[PDB]
RNA sequence: ACCGUAUAGUACGAGAGGAACUACGGUU
């Protein structure tokens, strides 16, 4: 909790920012910044990205 | 004995705290006249743990659980959680689940050793709350409620269900929870008896509204 | 009323169309009054979430419609500030209706509710399912 | 300028009901 994972890329996000999606399940995704959560809303997944700490 | 409190003018007590045999979880920022009502007659014998889920105060209704175990939605902070397993025995699991039917103190109902889950519920996770809470787990509906820790207030003593839960249903779910149950309301009149009460096998916490009629039944059947 | 805990931006005006989101038979609610918080903006009453407000049916069962009753907002279009700084904002404007006394049903709330919201009314929040 | 919490389910009251000084949080 102290630290904090995208749980998209999987990089390490600043704390104090970052955004924070509620799945309506109550499911939660932080996601690092806008351009993690563009991909996401692309419906792509990190793993296919290589930039991606996930990937890589 | 059985008590009366509220949260601020709120009589939901079920909604802002948690009761078992081992253990009492209250919500972080409530008064003195609330918080006393169990530190008055728990005293030094469970820890009386505040906190909050997902960043609410409404940790009645956001969590499920009894002696063994406690059953925390996911997105419960990592913070709330180490605070959890610090001040909760180390004999008590304390487990993320990850269901949206509703909160979970609303989909679970149990005591010590069966619990009655949402009936929508999936297998794995109807595993899991057996596993976590060391209990039979039953998928049922209250009176036609699928919300059935919202209906059902339950020790290991005795239990209360919505006041219009029909004879042959109580038979059956007192056979099924192996202890006595009864249709009643609580704080005037309310039939949500799982948000409006919290109870277990010494103490029954309920709220200012709760009738001469109400409570009687309420240390009668908890056997208080 | 209790502190919501968040900063709110009203999202509804009185007139405004919103979803009922319970199983009260109504489909659709009409906001007349904003009343468990006041008419905020006044001359233009406005609402937003966690406020109480009157509102009649102007769609549902026949039973249901045009009836005059209370109700909570749940869901708003326009973003809240969480203390953190965070904002939300939900799909779209919905309500629950509430009694007289200021209890739901409970049924279910059929999605997520505020944990702002959840505080204020204990017993919708009983009913939830879940609480952001 | 208002709401809320502690004060306090206290004073006052048969009961129903139900304050304040002060200290805080927040909204408009």
């Amino acid at each position: 909790m102290k630290v904090e994972i995208d749980s998209f890329s999987g990089a390490k996000i600043y704390p104090g920012r970052g955004t924070l999606f509620v799945r309506g399940d109550s499911k939660i995704f932080r996601f690092q910044n806008s351009k993690s959560a563009s991909l996401f809303k692309q419906r792509k997944n990190p793993r296919r990205i290589a930039w991606t700490v996930l990937f890589r | 004995m059985a008590t009366r409190t509220q949260f601020e003018n709120s009589n939901e007590i079920g909604v802002f705290s948690k009761l078992t045999n081992t253990y009492c979880l209250v919500a972080v920022g409530g008064s003195e006249n609330f918080y006393s009502a169990f530190e008055a007659e728990l005293g030094d014998a469970i820890p009386i743990v505040h906190t909050t889920i997902a960043g609410t105060r409404i940790i009645g209704r956001m969590t499920a659980g009894n002696r063994r175990g406690l059953l925390v939605p996911t997105q419960t902070t990592d913070q709330e959680l180490q605070h959890l397993r610090n001040s909760l025995p180390d004999s008590v699991k304390i487990q993320r689940v990850e269901e949206r039917l509703s909160a979970l103190g609303n989909v679970i109902c149990c005591n010590d050793y069966v619990a009655l889950v949402h009936p929508d519920i999936d297998r794995e996770t109807e595993e899991l709350i057996s596993d976590v809470l060391g209990v039979e787990v039953f998928r049922q509906t209250i009176s036609g409620n699928i919300l059935v820790g919202s209906y059902c207030s339950l020790s290991n003593q005795g239990g209360l269900v919505h006041p219009q839960t029909s004879v042959q249903d109580q038979e059956e779910l007192s056979s099924l929870l192996q202890v006595p149950l009864v249709a009643g309301t609580v704080n005037r009149g309310s039939s949500v008896v799982g948000a409006g009460m919290v109870v277990n096998d010494y103490l029954a916490v309920t709220g200012l509204d709760t009738t001469a009629p109400e409570l009687s039944v309420i240390e009668s059947i908890f056997r208080l | 009323a209790q502190g919501t805990k968040f900063r709110i931006s009203l999202g509804l005006p009185v007139g405004a169309i919103m979803n009922c989101a319970d199983n009260s038979g109504a489909r659709n609610l009409y906001i007349i009054a904003v009343k468990g918080s006041g008419s905020r903006l006044n001359r233009l009453p406005a609402a937003s979430l966690g406020d109480m407000v009157m509102a009649t049916v102007k769609k549902g069962k026949p039973e249901l419609r045009k009836k005059v009753m209370p109700a909570i907002v749940v869901r708003q279009a326009k973003s809240w500030r969480r203390r953190d700084g965070v904002f939300l904002y939900f799909e779209d404007n919905a309500g629950v209706i509430a009694n007289p006394k200021g209890e739901m049903k409970g049924s279910a709330i059929t999605g997520p509710v505020g944990k702002e919201c959840a505080d204020l009314w204990p017993r919708v929040a009983s009913n939830s399912g879940v609480v952001v």
